[PDB]
């Protein structure tokens, strides 16, 4: 039982797109497909549904066009176009299929999701910096370390260590956006024999700008 | 009166293999009738489809020949009728049901070739008419004339294979053996006595029949439908007031059968003229129809499938519903061969229908599909004119195959069945056998 | 339509502890739904019609309520239960979903792990210059940060940005960057950055020096 | 003549009394069975708890397994004969009975020993169904709210009795049309006329089936899928099937009958020597229900895993010889419970057997063994009880394969026909008999 | 409804190849599936069938696993694969969809065949040449034009004209077989008030090599 | 495993003819089906259990037989007729086909029309020169093609094909391929094609010449 939602991404103000949602695991048609957004770090909101037969669509309270739901059980596939969009619509769209119980439906078993971003900023790809303890500081029971991931659009970049091998005690903040560019840091607490007597790397893709960057992380010579 | 009942019990279910042997050839004859007469029926109203094609250019002289045919078809059929089996018109199964209560005389030498050749005729040229009516009638004389030809004696050989010619008749009509068996049981048999007919004949009747049937016809349901969505529980509400909307519908309908009866005498009095005449009329009136508007003509088995689907407007359907109101009374209240039977089952579908189109918009929190409604509205006609709620249901299930809707399509029937009740109606094949067996005894 | 407000906001509760979140409703409702969204992860169906357990939901949790008001409860709170849940009803249409409410594994509390960071020698290679700042692993959430250059306090180009809870410790950590044109940076030496945490009236401080 | 144009323009209609008090009887059977149904789930997730905390030392499980199957088996034993006499076995016959107005529906004493009597014999695992229990039950439950308000006539008296008992086999396999058909083939006074309202016991049954729906929603009891069809040259072979039913049909009555007898003699009508005998079968029920489940049990879990042909033949064989003894020893004793259910249970398994044969047999008719599972399932019914048509009916209301109509009917049919030629009576009847007959002698 | 049956073409004696049948326009489960083969010039032989759930599968009078039949209902695909292949392997095979009508069995509908061709020869893309009518053209009525399709290797090819648009009056020759390379040539006839006057284009395509080529018949400069 | 057997292997008939085919059968077998396979094309379910037609069969074909003879009749055959016809039962494990007969067509006379092709000039790049000549549309289907370069018999490296009987016309058509190389076919001027039929005593000629 996979759903499995794309065509996300980045659009211009007042464009369009088609997101899709791809479904295995089940027979398609008999079940209601649905679409569900998530403006970000907020409230979920329903936008339609639409029924096996597709002879019915239904929207929410939302204007003529701007929403087109439609699906194709030959390909297994679920549709939504958004036209003319605007800064409302950047968030994370999951679907999701419905059932119910006593027959108020509830949303069975949902996708993981495709943001979509509306911005006329463009893509830009990130610099990397590494974050050494200065020759100001004295080594104690652990090190810290860090890089900053600054001046990028848009989300996401991914940010491991060591190719992902040191996964304990890292910290990658939230991206924040600023004058049309997103900057993030990332933390990851060694302990104070672990380095500069080994290698601490960090990896970072913002693949959205095909970038692909690893930043070792030299103490401050 | 215990150690009757003792010896009753050690005594039960044992049926004379002689009873058993002839209902099974009373099943295989009623299913090669009813295939012949299905075949006939078809080949006519092909007939009938090549003629317009021959004249599909001169609009008036088309819709002259649709006119004529269906005119000369039905005449031919109102006239066998009347000339040699009166008793043979109309439906046949309350005459049956008469029968089975030994009020009615079965002469089958008359009616097997009036109401086959009748019905042919009737059905033939595209009148509002079903199968049932010739084939459960035809079915049950079969079932006198091989208890005749075989002179087989006693209460239980008269009754049995009576009943098992009924049911195989009702059964080969819409290929559904359960319907037949619980049709006997149900509506057919003596409704206030106990009677002898064995069970157990009257399948192996329905059987044969259905085998026959089936040889045939292989290959092709009569209404296909698709497997349609589910009913939640909160959604079984809604299938109460359609049922009620039945109950009270059911006699209103009854009434007009009835009294259209009465009001389409006078047009001819009794008079074997004015009747054929007017015969041919209404017949006419059909085939004309069954071109200008053909969901308002035909047996109705056509539009099911296409109502179901919901690929009428709301509009549209009205309009089928009172076309067919009025075209179904004209065709059987007249008093011609066939039964009301199937063309109920049509009204219920449309009719479900459009109580279904209004549920959807109304509630969009249920994601109804109109269909479900069109599938438990399909027998709750039957449910409410005819009062045989049990075969209703069973029928539609057999022949629709949406068994996940069997809650909605008895608790439509049921409160069909209880507002059909109280507001007096009366099950409209009991109504007809009391009218002509009144009717028998106030000329006297 | 309907509008469904959940009560608690965020919440904070230690393991094996009795837990209810509302659900109040705008007007009258039937049969609500409760989803469970782990961080960064797909919703998942929890409780539904009132509250029927999805098969897979540990038995400790449990819906109830009617009309205008519902109610998720967890008798024995655990580790893997902190996460978000949005109560949604379809009685009417068109169906909504609450407000959400956080909730959150309560903990002894940390004072913060304090890192401070200069520019590095590439960014300068460009003419901008961040001074990060790691306030690492502490409870509560709630912490205040405070710049100060050559000993003076700044309010611009900081920002600030906190990670949710933690699943290995269920502490926040927050970052503090101040950017600077290389210049602007350059004409200064002592920089410092100062936390205050629930933890201590004498904040944190954790500075360097160009020189 | 004039009589019948009387009584035709009188057809078809109930005292809304009668409906009414239909509607609230269908209910109580409902929840009444819906509660049972849990409370049999409820003991033999119990004794599954149990065998988990001595999951270790082998023989000790095996001894738990015996113990609480046999302190349960006990119990019920015990309600049953200290209690009501006539609420052991099925109680089936004990309802036809009522309906002729041949036995006394004593409910006061019924309801309470027949539950928690079935309670002990099915939630320890026994060998028997549940329609035995909520039939009866649901009679009992129709006679208690005809007394209780006090209703009267020969209509109010019949009516009640048969929705409840409708309404009581309906919430037992969330059948209702096998409810209704049930009671007017089988239940109702088969030689005299009555005054059962049938619009009366529909809406019974509808009430209790809404009942049971309402807390047994999207879980069917036999899952099998959609089967694929059979062509009309396929057909015979039903028949063939229909008259191996027909022959062992009342082979089956003889064994079940004869070991009632059989089994009484071990005990000779003390209430020591039976209830302890009762615990002792009860105790090799959960023990086979681990050694061998198959063997064990209601049966309902061994239908689909039969149908889908995932049985061999030998573990077929087995477990037919097997299900055959353990059918017996729980009814045959006496025991508070149906044999409806292991009916079933039985038939598919000789019903696939067959198919399996058939398959290779005839590869060029390309067939499915589980369509065969399907005819036979509802078979033995149809030769042991004699009521085809709730038989068919059942079936197809429960494995919902509407296109195998025909071979289902002619196995069933084919099966009464033998059942009828080699001289076996409709074991519910027998069971009449016996008991009305041993009343007067 | 259609059956299109694919992964054949050339192959290794004693060698072994898959090839996949995709369905599309019936409930694929719910059909038992069969393939039948006919060697070049020969007859039909039956090769074996596998039923929807796949617990049955009988084949011919066959060997060991020389052939293996599968079906994916996931993918709506029924699948062939052939061991040890000797020449009686050379055929066209068709995947058949399995009915009955009172129960004797019967192929529904047939797919449209690959060729397979066991050989040790290779893979060639043919050459395809214009065959335009020599300079002094005394063009009657109707011009007869066509184009040669020689040094392929192996079967098919299919010639069309202007991409099925010219279907009346074209004949295509079988190939005739020459030092292991096969040859044909396709004719066509138009209007001569019709051509040079309009683009006529034929399409050849060898699917073993995944070739088109798309020739346009050019008059004598 | 019986063996179906069928009476014609090749049979010609002339539209409007009654014609018959035969299926005969090594036991007996029942419900017989028949195929058409018409010129590369797929079989096509024709007739079925002995005497049904599938939809779209034009009634002019029949079906019959029993036990080990069964056959197909044509009652007015059409020259849309022309194909292969393979019977098949499967009465019997394994199912079995027939060996196929091929229907053919009488039909008046049709004078080829012939097509000479000079070598392409991109062929001339390759090495060869492969000249070419049509014989188009002709009936009955023996022809004589006839090769003459610069007056001269040429019968070394021709290669010839028929195509089947046309499903509409009932004619054939004919392709020859003689086959030089580049200078074999440069050291010549005058090419000729010789068609000899039927329709003509005195063979129908075709020539380039490349001056």
């Amino acid at each position: 039982v996979r759903l499995l939602e794309s065509g996300g991404g980045l659009v211009q103000p007042g464009g369009s797109l088609k997101l899709s949602c791809a479904a295995s695991g089940f027979d398609y048609s008999r079940y209601w497909m649905s679409w569900v957004r998530q403006a970000p770090g907020k409230g979920l909101k329903w936008i339609g549904e639409i029924n096996p037969v597709s002879s019915t669509i239904n929207y929410t309270p939302s204007l003529k066009d701007k929403f087109i739901i439609s699906r194709d059980n030959a390909k297994d596939t679920l549709y939504l176009q958004i036209s003319k969009v605007r800064s409302e619509d950047t968030a994370l769209y999951y679907c999701a299929r419905l059932y119910y119980g006593y027959g108020y439906w509830y949303f069975d078993v949902w996708g993981a999701g495709t943001t979509v971003t509306v911005s006329s900023a463009k893509t830009t790809p990130p610099s990397v910096y590494p974050l050494a303890p200065g020759s100001a500081a004295a080594a104690a029971s652990m090190v810290t370390l860090g890089c900053l991931v600054k001046g990028y659009f848009p989300e996401p970049v991914t940010v491991t260590w060591n190719s992902g091998s040191l996964a304990a005690g890292v910290h990658t903040f939230p991206a924040v956006l600023q004058a049309a560019l997103y900057t993030l840091s990332s933390s990851v607490t060694v302990p104070s024999s672990s380095w500069p007597s080994e290698t601490v790397t960090c990896n970072v893709a913002h693949p959205a700008s095909s970038t692909k960057v690893d930043k070792k992380i030299v103490p401050r010579a | 009166r215990r150690r009757q009942l003792i010896r009753q019990l050690l005594e039960r279910d044992k049926t004379p293999l002689a009873i058993l042997f002839m209902a099974a050839v009373v099943g295989t004859l009623v299913g090669l009738a009813a295939v012949a007469f299905d075949k006939g029926v078809a080949w006519l109203q092909n007939q009938r489809m090549g003629a317009l094609v021959h004249t599909a250019d001169n609009y008036p002289l088309l819709l002259t020949v649709a006119f004529l045919c269906s005119a000369v078809l039905a005449m031919f059929g109102y006239f066998l009728v009347r000339k040699y089996a009166p008793e043979a018109g109309g439906s046949g199964i309350p005459e049956i049901e008469g029968a089975l209560e030994d009020q009615r005389p079965v002469r089958w030498w008359r009616v097997l070739p009036v109401k086959f050749f009748g019905g042919l005729g009737t059905l033939g040229g595209g009148m509002v008419l079903g199968r049932e009516g010739p084939t459960v009638q035809i079915g049950g004389n079969i079932g006198r004339m091989v208890l005749d030809i075989f002179r087989l004696k006693g209460d239980e050989a008269r009754h049995t294979l009576l009943a098992t010619g009924a049911a195989a008749g009702l059964a080969a009509a819409f290929n559904a053996p359960l319907a037949g068996i619980l049709f006997i049981i149900e509506e057919m048999r003596p409704q206030f006595r106990y009677t002898l007919i064995s069970i157990k004949a009257v399948f192996i009747g329905v059987i044969m029949s259905t085998i026959m049937y089936r040889i045939f016809n292989h290959e092709v349901a009569l209404i296909d439908v698709g497997k349609l969505s589910d009913a939640p529980l909160n959604t079984l509400w809604l299938y109460l007031i359609l049922g009620i909307i039945f109950g009270i519908f059911g006699p209103i309908f009854n009434k007009w059968v009835l009294g259209m009866q009465d009001l389409l005498h006078r047009v001819h009095g009794g008079n074997i003229t004015k009747w054929v005449l007017m015969g041919g009329a209404i017949g006419g009136l059909c085939g004309l129809l069954g071109f200008v508007a053909p969901a308002t003509s035909g047996g109705g088995f056509n539009l099911i499938p296409i109502a179901t689907a919901g690929n009428f407007s709301m509009g549209m359907l009205v309009f089928i519903f009172v076309a067919r109101v009025i075209t179904t009374l004209l065709c059987f209240s007249s008093g011609a061969p066939g039964g009301i039977f199937a063309p109920m089952l049509a009204l219920g579908t449309v009719l479900g229908t459009a109580f279904g189109m209004v549920a959807v918009e109304l509630f969009p929190q249920y994601h109804l599909e109109a269909g479900t409604f069109a599938i438990a509205g399909m027998g709750a006609l039957l449910a409410a004119s005819i009062r045989a709620p049990l075969t209703g249901i069973i029928l539609v299930l057999e022949m629709t195959d949406n068994y996940q809707l069997i809650l909605p399509m008895i608790i439509t029937g049921l409160g069909a069945t209880l507002l059909a009740q109280f507001t007096g109606g009366k099950p409209l094949y009991s109504a007809i056998l009391a009218r002509t067996l009144a009717k028998q005894e106030a000329e006297q | 339509d309907i509008v469904l407000t959940q009560s608690p906001a965020i919440m904070s509760a230690a393991p094996g502890d009795k837990v209810t979140m509302t659900c109040s409703a705008s007007s009258s409702v039937s049969y609500i739904h409760w989803y469970q969204q782990k961080s960064g992860t797909s919703p998942k169906r929890w409780i539904y019609d009132t509250s029927k357990l999805t098969s897979g939901v540990p038995v400790r949790f449990s819906g109830s309520g009617s009309g205008t008001s519902y109610s998720l409860t967890i008798n024995t709170m655990e580790a893997e239960d902190a996460a978000t849940y949005y109560c949604q009803q379809w009685s009417s249409h068109p169906q909504t979903f609450g407000g959400g409410t956080k909730l959150e594994i309560l903990r002894a509390d940390a004072a913060p792990t304090v890192s401070i960071f200069p520019p590095s020698s590439e960014q300068l290679t460009s003419g901008g210059a961040s001074v990060v700042c790691f306030l690492n692993n502490f409870y509560p959430k709630d912490i205040n940060v405070k710049w100060k250059i050559d000993g003076s306090e700044r309010q611009n180009g900081v920002l600030n940005s906190w990670t949710d809870q933690d699943s290995k410790d269920s502490t926040y950590s927050m970052s503090s960057t101040l950017t600077l044109t290389k210049d602007e940076y350059e004409r200064h030496n002592s920089y410092t950055c100062e936390a205050t945490h629930k933890t201590s009236t004498s904040p944190i401080v954790k500075s360097f020096n160009r020189a």
